[PDB]
């Protein structure tokens, strides 16, 4: 009894047409991944940093070690083409199965086959489908491990000499390290799992997750939910959707912070510098300029009494001064050579800054992730000239919006699933209004 | 008869004057902590070094503020996004100087308000209501997350979160405009349409229902006494209201279905405020309002100013003066 | 329910409607196009053309500064471009 | 029968006629160069 | 006002020879300046060293004088400090350092003249705005 | 300060456990129509 | 039947767009106000009054076009087409700012016409005139901002210009020059507008989530009938919910809907009063006690003093270009600026 604007709710109990909707939609996702990659490649100019060109998919491929060499220079565009073509081609297969199952195939699957058919309220069948998909997911996490360890490695921004593709031979297996990330505070200087800063931990985490997902998949194929879980959940397709919307919302907010703060699995070479990074790079830049002119940057007192170039963090570490004092948790391969045990090392600053560090700071300061909606780069008062919005801002903002709306959708569908399960989603029975049979509050 | 199940029955009782519920078990302590700390800080907290430059800003009444100027001041820029509970300070004196109370208040408040939203779902379920009032409240709730949590996360510091005070609020608005040109951002423009439109439709609906009240009283008594709580009959004539409003404009621009009408009332401001909350939340990552600065130039290349360049002059005056001691380098990159 | 005018949906799906308006709509569009492409819009409203905001060696705005001589000031400024 | 020309007809054309004209003029403007 | 040949006439060298650019060259120069330079030099300033701008009077006092096509084209090949005492190709884009500044790789000699001409023409159009910074926005 | 830290940890743990166990205690059944 | 009564008959016929006697004032004035704005934003410059481009023809977009105010030198001239300034020359009239007064004055009489239409239709249909009364708030805002405010100032130049960005500039002007955010009358306006939007949202949501099940569909809109006498949602359950969630709730539907009229209308009326004060520069600009302390005690700092520095920046940095008739020349060295920026 749904209206046209809620028309996809008419599929809740049509397993065959619903399968087609899902598979056709999957074709749309893979189609966009292929079409967008080819569009990005058609526009790609190798002499410009990726992040001056509005690219978000080529950076993901480069990060896996395809197409790039030392320093992130693009050496071969063919892997990008391949990725895009194969996705694009694959979307026709998914589109074909999708429209066949949506339009021509059995409307319900329960009759054609007891294996593919399902009842939302069949807790055994639901956990079995979940188990299969967990196994698939586990395999997917192990593919990343396979790439990193046996098929060319990954791009490592921390590699000595400017960054490079590196095979991961000793992934981190120590669960104190792997699960230690899951227990770190999400606040500053800690950063929960967003602080992962080396590829050994990245790959070992995916070994763990792959194994965990396969084990849990096997578990759910073989079990039925225990009574305590039976009594805690709503068992209906809309309820299950609502659970997944909540999970996607959570994941999207996490992805947002990943791309905004992490410069390891989102190398700044490809994505541009992070906000903290660019701010630090400004202070580095003027420290360099002023020191070259003769300034003693360690002893220069600024207007407030705090150091103009250098000051202490609240726990004593020597850090950049000015407003970037807030960003002293930043860590990046161009800056760490200057760090000693007590923070920034005055003797390294005076003696060991290299031209490539000067260049990188100047580049990152002038490519900070600030810009207008019409892609005028810089602070809001800047004049037109530079066409630039950082890929990090594009990826952060988009995924914040999506994550927010999916939380709304979680609330919408979770509340509706509860009300429909108890039988009052269409309104209050005039003849049995609960409040009319309750005592008054006063 | 079991202790836990009796506790469970009291927690979820529909007979409590104020509903508690499981969300209430978290909401009540966190709102009380935020409220008590807020009241005490507003009255008596000493000055706070908001921008981390050893330049403390007095926010409380006893230190020379009135109701309009007073604020609980954001925590120090020196802290940034670091977690600063009391037990991390060497002393309360230190915690107060560095703006500790702000953190305690906003974290307890955001948790408590979140649970307030869940509590709205929860009682609707206990009462056999439909469930989505809580979805309406997600619009103001999202807006508070934006200014107290998301914007600091994006800019790297709780010192750039919204101060808990009347003039502090205006300070936050002005700085935001200089750094993000929020007025030229479509999501804020949608917020204005949501809020202006919400006020419009509030007045419209109130005046149309009020215009069509059925005569049930005399000139010597308030017409409100013509309605009795829980009566079954509607108290106004919606067909007369529609007959007036459809002629004021034209027939098909007026609702005759009260359900669609009240759904529209709900949806317009909620959706507008979602957008404006998303505006703040995405300007948190410096995707700023439209920049048409020097977009119009003449045949020779002279800039021809538009009203956008005049906005820019105002934005510049805000930019160059804000936090006038806090910048040592030429770009205010966060 | 109705005041006797002809329903819109009946009109805009009608053959006669589109016989007339397939002419009148493009005609109006083209008229407005020509109003601009001929330069007439500039002259009617007094709007400067891209070459007519400033004189060649001029970065002063031709701002009207008198109420009752305003008409003549504008005219003086325009002749400084001929 | 239905009348052709009404007050409604006038109100509609009072707005539609200049709208299309303005739209054509604003279209032409997109090709103006300095 | 318009882009006349008078405005498009700039000094070619320190000896007073002049060259008249076409409108095409000027617009090419502008586009290329945006491609390769504006990230630091938007509006004629220098974001990473604001003490040094692209105003003609500043360039005139550079050693080698840079207020002419030749001086600017050379600067793009082999940049020096303002007093000419040190070569700074390793920290400033130039053809000499196109290995480390890749945007310089596909610049032709003609592109260099166009960029140099844009830098010399723009203060003739914009006045104090060119190189003056936010005060003049 | 450590006494304070411990107290808050304990108070928070306590309330959070009330919340988790309360919603695990057959919450779907606590409505006025169908209880299953 | 006299001629007047036959014209009454015709004016008051039930048709797709009701006309009425009020229509004779409303329809020409509204269409002229609207046509003037579209005409000016498409074709007309602000070069000679403001030194600004302001039309699509000139390269502006929907956000930056405006019909701008006349030059300050016009004072409060009506700027009639046939008046002494334009002398019947339409072109010069456009260039001098005549379309601004044209829109504002036709707009004002159109607003009167519209409120008269609300009265007229309400009398014909037999309802009470509260929608007309509510509309007094938009009227008060219009006259106070577009008419009274510039009349207390030097000229129409300082009224709002009719455009998106131009209004944005107006907001910012009011901050920097009038400290308008500090004004308790604006604050009451903010509360009535934000309070109205809250009431709108919370009332619509409440109704939609206290509906009676009056049909079997999952789309609950179908189970309403405009002639049913029964309430379509439960006031009783609504009241219980809000009483238990918030502590208090409405119990009287009439009071509820009057309150919805009251809150935003009152708020708008309050803001209009504050703007009447600003017509005279009668601002709530300062707190004297704060200034006395801060002048004497250089360590005393509040969010109030921080915001005045921002205002000072706004004024010095925007005035020369925003008020070109003043010929302000502020050398670099006199501009207020913090460190580095
Ligand atoms: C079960 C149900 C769920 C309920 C559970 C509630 C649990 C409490 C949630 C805590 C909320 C976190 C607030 C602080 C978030 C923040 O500072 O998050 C930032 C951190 C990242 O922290 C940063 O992490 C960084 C990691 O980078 C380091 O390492 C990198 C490695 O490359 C780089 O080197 C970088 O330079 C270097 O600094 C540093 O540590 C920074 O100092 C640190 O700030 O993100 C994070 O942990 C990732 C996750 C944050 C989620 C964001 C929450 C958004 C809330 C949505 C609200 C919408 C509500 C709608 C209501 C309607
Ligand atoms: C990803 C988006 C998506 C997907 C995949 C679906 C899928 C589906 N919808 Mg939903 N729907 C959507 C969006 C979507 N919808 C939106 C946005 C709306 C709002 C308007 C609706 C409103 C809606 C309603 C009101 C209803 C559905 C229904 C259905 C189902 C039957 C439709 C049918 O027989 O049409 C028949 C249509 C055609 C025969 C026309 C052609 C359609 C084909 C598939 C176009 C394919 C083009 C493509 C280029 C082909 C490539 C081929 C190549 C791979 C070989 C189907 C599973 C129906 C349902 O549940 O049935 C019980 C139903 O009543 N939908
Ligand atoms: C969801 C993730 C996502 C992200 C982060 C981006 C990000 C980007 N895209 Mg990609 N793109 C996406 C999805 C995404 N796009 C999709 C789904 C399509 C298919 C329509 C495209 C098609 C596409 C093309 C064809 C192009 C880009 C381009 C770009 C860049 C400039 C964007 C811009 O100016 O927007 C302008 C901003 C808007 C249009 C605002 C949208 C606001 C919406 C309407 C609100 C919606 C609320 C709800 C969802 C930027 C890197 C450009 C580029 O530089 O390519 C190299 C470009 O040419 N994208
Ligand atoms: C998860 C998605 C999914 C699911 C659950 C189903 C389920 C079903 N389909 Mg549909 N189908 C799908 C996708 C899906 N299909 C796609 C993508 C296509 C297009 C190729 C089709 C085309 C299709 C047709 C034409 C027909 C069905 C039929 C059926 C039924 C019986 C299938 C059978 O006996 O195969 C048994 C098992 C096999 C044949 C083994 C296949 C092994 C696969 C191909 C390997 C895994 C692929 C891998 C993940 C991709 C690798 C990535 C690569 C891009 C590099 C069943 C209800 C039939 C039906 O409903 O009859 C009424 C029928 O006639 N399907
Ligand atoms: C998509 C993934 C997925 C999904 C949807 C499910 C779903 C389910 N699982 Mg399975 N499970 C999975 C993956 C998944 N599982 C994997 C990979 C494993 C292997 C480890 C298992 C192992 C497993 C076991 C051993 C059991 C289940 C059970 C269940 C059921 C109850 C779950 C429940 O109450 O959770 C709600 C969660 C809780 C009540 C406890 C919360 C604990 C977390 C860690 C607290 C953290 C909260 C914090 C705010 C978030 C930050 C994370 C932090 C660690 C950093 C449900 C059908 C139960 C069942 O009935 O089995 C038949 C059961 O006993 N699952
Ligand atoms: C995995 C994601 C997912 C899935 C599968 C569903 C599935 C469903 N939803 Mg849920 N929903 C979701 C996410 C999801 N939703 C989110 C994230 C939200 C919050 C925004 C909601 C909010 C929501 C509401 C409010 C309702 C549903 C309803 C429904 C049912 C019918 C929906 C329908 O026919 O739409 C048909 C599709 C349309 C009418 C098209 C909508 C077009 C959108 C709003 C605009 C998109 C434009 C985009 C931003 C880009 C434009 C840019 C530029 C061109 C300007 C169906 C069971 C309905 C329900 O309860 O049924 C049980 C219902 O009333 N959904
Ligand atoms: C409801 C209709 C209406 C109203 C209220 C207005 C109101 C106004 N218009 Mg608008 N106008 C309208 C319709 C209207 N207009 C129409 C339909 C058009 C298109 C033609 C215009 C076009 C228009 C323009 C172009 C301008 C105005 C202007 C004005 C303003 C000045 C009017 C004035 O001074 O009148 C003076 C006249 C009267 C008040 C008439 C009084 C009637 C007298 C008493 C009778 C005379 C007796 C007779 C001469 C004796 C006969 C003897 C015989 C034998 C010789 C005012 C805001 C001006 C403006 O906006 O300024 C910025 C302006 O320039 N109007
Ligand atoms: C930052 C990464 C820059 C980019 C990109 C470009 N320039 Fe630059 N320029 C930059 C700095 C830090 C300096 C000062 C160098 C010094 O220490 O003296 C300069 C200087 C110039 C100059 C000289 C200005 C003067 O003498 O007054 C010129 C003419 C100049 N830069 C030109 C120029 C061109 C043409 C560029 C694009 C090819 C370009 N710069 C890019 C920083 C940066
Ligand atoms: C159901 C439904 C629906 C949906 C649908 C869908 C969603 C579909 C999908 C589909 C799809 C998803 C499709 C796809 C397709 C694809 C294709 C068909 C492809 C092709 C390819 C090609 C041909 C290639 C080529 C190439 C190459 C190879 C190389 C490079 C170059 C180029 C690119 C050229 C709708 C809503 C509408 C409606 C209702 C129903
Ligand atoms: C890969 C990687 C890694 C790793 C990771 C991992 C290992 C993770 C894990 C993760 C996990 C392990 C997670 C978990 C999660 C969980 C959650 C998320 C849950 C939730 C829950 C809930 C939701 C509940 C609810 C409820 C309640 C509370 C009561 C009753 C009712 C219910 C049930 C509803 C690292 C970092 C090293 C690095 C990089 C990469
Ligand atoms: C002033 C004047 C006058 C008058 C005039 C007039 C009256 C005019 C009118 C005019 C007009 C009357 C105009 C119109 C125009 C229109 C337009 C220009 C439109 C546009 C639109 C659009 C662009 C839209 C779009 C869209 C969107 C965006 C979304 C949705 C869809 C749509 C499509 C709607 C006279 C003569 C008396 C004289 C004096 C002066
Ligand atoms: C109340 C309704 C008022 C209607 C006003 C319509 C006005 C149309 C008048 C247009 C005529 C302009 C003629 C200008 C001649 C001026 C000569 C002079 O200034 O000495
Ligand atoms: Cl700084």
């Amino acid at each position: 009894g749904f209206a046209w604007w809620a028309g996809n709710a008419r599929l809740i109990n049509l397993s065959g047409k619903l399968l087609g909707a899902h598979v056709a939609h999957a074709g749309l996702i893979v189609f966009w991944a292929g079409a967008m990659t080819l569009f990005e490649l058609a526009h790609f100019i190798p002499e410009k940093p990726m992040y001056e060109q509005g690219l978000i998919l080529i950076p993901h491929i480069a990060t896996l070690g395809w197409g790039v060499g030392p320093g992130g220079e693009v050496v071969d565009t063919f892997p990008f083409f391949v990725v895009g073509v194969v996705h694009l081609i694959s979307s026709a297969v998914l589109g074909f199965g999708g429209v066949y199952h949506a339009i021509r195939g059995p409307e319900t699957l329960e009759e054609y086959s007891s294996f593919f058919g399902y009842d939302w309220k069949d807790k055994n069948k639901m956990t079995t489908i979940l188990g299969f998909h967990l196994i698939v997911l586990g395999i997917g996490a192990l593919l990343l491990v396979a790439k990193a360890m046996f098929f060319g490695g990954l791009y490592d921004t921390w590699a000595p000499g400017g960054g490079d593709v590196r095979v991961i031979t000793n992934p981190t297996l120590d669960p104190r390290v792997i699960f230690g990330y899951l227990l770190k505070s999400p606040f500053g200087g800690e950063g929960w799992i967003v602080s992962v800063n080396n590829l050994e931990d990245v790959v070992g985490g995916h070994i763990w997750i792959g194994l965990i997902c396969i084990a849990g998949g096997i578990w759910h194929i073989l079990t039925t939910p225990f009574g305590w879980a039976r009594r805690a959940f709503i068992w209906s397709g809309e309820a299950y959707l609502s659970y997944s919307l909540g999970a996607l919302s959570m994941m999207g907010f996490i992805a947002t912070c990943f791309v905004w703060f992490n410069n390891t699995v989102y190398p700044s070479e490809f994505y541009g510098p992070t906000g903290p990074e660019a701010s630090q790079a400004q202070a580095m830049t003027f420290l360099i300029r002023d020191q070259k002119l003769g300034a003693n940057v360690g002893s220069a007192q600024g207007p407030t009494g705090l150091g103009k170039y250098l000051m202490r963090s609240p726990t004593g570490e020597i850090i950049f001064g000015g407003e970037t004092m807030r960003f002293w948790d930043f860590r990046g391969p161009w800056l760490e050579p200057l760090r000693g045990p007590n923070g920034l090392d005055l003797n390294k600053i005076k003696n060991d800054i290299q031209p490539w560090q000067e260049r990188r700071a100047a580049e990152y300061m002038t490519h900070a992730p600030l810009g207008s909606l019409n892609s005028v780069g810089g602070v809001a008062t800047e004049i037109n000239s530079v066409n630039f919005v950082s890929p990090r801002s594009w990826l952060a903002t988009s995924h914040f919006v999506l994550a927010f709306f999916f939380l709304v959708g979680h609330l919408w569908h979770a509340g509706r699933a509860r009300a429909a399960a108890a039988g009052f989603e269409k309104g209050i029975d005039r003849e049995s209004e609960p409040v009319l049979s309750m005592p008054s509050l006063d | 008869a079991n202790l836990w199940e009796r506790f469970c029955n009291w927690v979820t009782s529909t007979d409590n004057r104020l509903y508690v519920g499981w969300f209430g078990v978290i909401m009540i302590p966190t709102l009380l902590a935020a409220t008590i700390c807020f009241v005490i800080a507003f009255i008596a907290a000493p000055p706070v070094d908001i921008d981390g430059i050893r330049e403390p800003v007095s926010g409380s009444l006893l230190y020379g503020n009135n109701i309009i100027t007073g604020a609980v001041v954001p925590s120090s820029n020196a802290i940034g996004l670091h977690f600063y509970p009391i037990w991390e300070a060497a002393s309360l004196d230190e915690w107060l100087y560095n703006g500790g109370p702000y953190q305690l208040i906003i974290f307890h408040f955001l948790l408590g308000a979140s649970c307030y939203m869940g509590r709205q779902w929860e009682l609707s379920y206990r009462l056999g209501m439909r469930p989505w009032i809580c979805v309406a409240y997600s619009a103001p709730l999202a807006s508070a997350f934006a200014v107290f949590l998301i914007y600091p996360i994006g800019q790297g510091s709780f010192s750039d979160g919204m101060p808990l005070g009347i003039s502090g609020t205006f300070n936050f608005m002005i700085v935001f405009q200089a750094e993000h040109n929020i007025l030229m951002h479509p999501f804020h423009q949608l917020g204005v349409a949501g809020v202006f439109g919400g006020a419009l439709f509030c007045a419209m609906h109130g005046s149309l229902v009020t215009s069509s009240l059925i005569r049930e009283t005399t000139e010597t008594e308030s017409a409100n006494y013509g309605y009795k709580f829980g009566q079954e009959e509607e108290t106004y004539n919606i067909v007369a209201a529609h007959g007036y409003f459809g002629r004021l404009i034209f027939q098909y621009a007026s609702f005759n279905n009260s359900r669609s009408l009240h759904f529209f009332l709900a949806a317009w401001p909620v959706v507008g405020v979602w957008f404006t909350a998303l505006g703040i939340s995405t300007m948190a990552f410096n995707l700023n309002g439209f920049n048409f600065n020097h977009s119009v130039i003449d045949a020779k290349g002279n800039v021809i100013n538009t009203w956008a360049d005049i906005i820019n002059r105002a934005n510049l005056g805000m930019e160059v003066m804000h936090e006038r001691n806090a910048h040592n380098f030429p770009l205010d990159l966060a | 329910g109705t005041t006797g005018e002809r329903p819109f949906s009946d009109i805009i799906t009608s053959v006669r409607y589109w016989v007339i308006h397939s002419i009148t709509i493009p005609a109006l569009f083209i008229a407005g196009w020509l109003f601009v492409s001929t330069g007439l819009a500039y002259d009617v409203f007094g709007t400067p053309r891209p070459d007519s905001y400033y004189a060649q060696e001029q970065r002063s705005i031709p701002l009207v500064t008198d109420r009752f001589e305003a008409k003549q000031q504008v005219e003086t400024f325009l002749e400084q471009l001929k | 029968s239905y009348p052709i020309f009404t007050v409604r007809w006038v109100a509609v054309h009072t707005l539609a006629v200049p709208t299309i004209f303005f739209l054509g003029a604003i279209a032409a403007m997109q090709f103006i160069q300095r | 006002a318009e882009l006349t040949p008078e405005v498009l006439t700039v000094p070619l060298n320190s000896e007073g020879k002049t060259i008249t650019l076409t409108e095409k060259q000027y617009l090419e120069g502008k586009r290329l300046f945006q491609y390769a330079c504006a990230s630091c030099h938007v509006g004629g300033i220098t974001k990473t060293n604001p003490s040094l701008d692209l105003r003609t009077e500043t360039l005139a006092l550079a050693t080698p004088p840079r207020d002419n096509i030749e001086g600017l084209v050379d600067y793009m090949k082999n940049p020096t400090t303002y007093d000419g005492e040190q070569e700074i190709a390793e920290v400033h884009p130039s053809l000499r350092s196109a290995d480390i500044f890749p945007k310089m790789r596909n610049l032709t000699e003609k592109d260099l003249v166009a960029i140099a001409g844009h830098i010399l023409v723009e203060p003739k159009i914009l006045g104090d705005k060119w190189g003056g910074g936010k005060v003049y926005y | 300060m450590e006494t304070l830290k411990i107290t808050v940890y304990i108070v928070v743990t306590f309330f959070v456990l009330l919340f988790v166990f309360g919603f695990l205690s057959g919450d779907p059944a606590r409505n006025p129509k169908r209880k299953d | 039947r006299g001629w007047f009564d036959i014209l009454d008959d015709w004016l008051k016929r039930d048709r797709f767009v009701f006309v009425g006697w009020s229509g004779i004032l409303l329809f020409p004035c509204a269409y002229l106000a609207l046509g003037g704005w579209l005409t000016g934003t498409t074709f007309v410059t602000s070069w000679y009054t403001h030194g600004l481009a302001s039309s699509y023809l000139e390269g502006c977009n929907f956000l930056t076009v405006a019909v701008s105010t006349p030059a300050n030198s016009m004072g409060h001239s009506l700027l009639l087409l046939w008046g002494p300034e334009a002398q019947g020359d339409f072109t010069r009239w456009c260039q001098l700012g005549g379309l601004w007064t044209f829109i504002a004055l036709h707009g004002a009489f159109g607003l009167i016409g519209f409120m008269l239409r609300q009265f007229e239709i309400a009398r014909l249909v037999g309802v009470r005139p509260y929608n007309a009364i509510a509309f007094s708030a938009p009227i008060a805002v219009f006259v106070s901002v577009f008419l009274i405010y510039p009349l207390g100032q030097s000229s129409w130049f300082f009224a709002p210009s009719f455009g998106v960005a131009a209004i944005f500039r107006f907001l910012l002007f009011f901050q920097g020059f009038h400290n308008w955010t500090l004004n308790p009358f604006h604050m009451m306006g903010v509360a009535g507008v934000l309070g109205g939007a809250l009431l709108c949202a919370i009332h619509g949501a409440t109704v939609e989530n206290t509906l009676f099940q009056d049909g079997e569909g999952a789309s609950t809109f179908r189970a309403f009938n405009p002639t049913q006498a029964e309430e379509t949602y439960s006031m009783v359950t609504a009241n219980r919910f809000w009483s238990q969630i918030f502590g208090i709730a409405f119990s009287n539907k009439r009071w509820l809907h009057f309150f919805m009229l009251f809150v935003p209308v009152t708020g708008l009326w309050m803001s209009a009063i504050g703007v009447v004060g600003l017509a005279l520069n009668l601002r709530s600009y300062d707190f004297i006690s704060q200034e006395i302390r801060a002048a004497e005690d250089p360590e005393f700092e509040t969010f109030y003093t921080k915001n005045l520095l921002l205002n000072e920046g706004i004024r010095a940095w925007m005035a020369p270009q925003d008020q070109p008739h003043e010929n302000f020349v502020f050398p670099e060295e006199v501009l207020p600026r913090g460190n580095a920026l």
